[PDB]
């Protein structure tokens, strides 16, 4: 354990931290953009619930999709696609 | 008489200042440091100057510095009196942080507000409810209270 980075959630150590929180500053963290999805698109990674035509979705950078729920619980302890975790 | 982590701290913050942030012991009481936080970029506090009361309790690094925002400034962390609800400064202080980290701990809190946290206040409820109307109310507290202030 260590001291949390409100920004992107990631834990460091303290002396890991005025730089870690510096570059977390220095740019815009990972986003999303909140879709609908338009037809079903087999299982959600996270929860392995299916994704359907309707589900509140969320679209990431590298354009995979989650549950717009579960990539919130993710993002709450590792800011990252789950898929690409090095973008 | 100040401790040796004190001054040590004090003077590396003199050398070594953090970028982003102006902090200055007060000249009659070297316990109180005096704060100015840069907005941070692509928040709705970029372009402000926030200032900040820094006090560091007898117990000091066994207590949390004392922190409130002097300068007046909408975010679901900060209440109408300038407290913070930050859990650094309370239930998780641990003495491997400093002066600097607590800074930039505030200066993250203000780049990812926390409206989620279990104190309930207005700021928040405006946060989760309508958070595009909340983040422009920031925006216009911004221009107004902390621009041209310092
Ligand atoms: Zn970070
Ligand atoms: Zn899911
Ligand atoms: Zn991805």
């Amino acid at each position: 354990s260590g001291f949390k980075c409100p920004i992107c959630s990631k834990s460091v150590a303290s002396d890991e931290m005025e730089m870690h929180f510096i570059m977390c500053l220095s740019k815009p963290r990972l986003s999303y953009n909140d879709d609908v999805l338009t037809k079903d698109a087999g299982e959600c990674v996270i929860c392995l619930e299916e994704l359907l035509q309707g589900d509140t979705i969320a679209r990431l950078p590298c354009l995979c999709i989650y549950h717009k729920s579960c990539i919130d619980s993710w993002f709450e302890v590792n800011r990252s696609c789950p898929e690409h975790p090095a973008d | 008489g100040l401790p040796r982590r004190i001054i040590k701290e004090t003077q590396r913050l003199l050398a070594e200042p953090v970028p982003g942030i102006k902090a200055e012991p007060d000249e009659s009481n070297a316990r109180y440091f005096h704060v100015v936080i840069a907005g941070p970029q692509d928040s709705p506090f970029e372009g402000g100057t926030f200032k900040l009361e820094l006090f560091l309790p007898e117990e000091y690094p066994m207590a949390a510095p004392k922190v409130r925002f002097m300068t007046k400034i909408y975010h679901p962390n900060v209440d109408k009196l300038g407290r913070i609800c930050l859990d650094i400064l309370k239930d998780k202080w641990s003495p491997a942080l400093q002066i600097r980290t607590v800074l930039l701990s505030i200066q993250a809190l203000l780049s990812a507000p926390n409206p989620d946290d279990p104190l309930a206040n207005d700021v928040a409820e405006q946060w989760k409810t309508n958070e595009a109307q909340a983040i422009e109310t920031a925006r216009a507290w911004t221009r107004l209270y902390a621009m041209n202030n310092i």
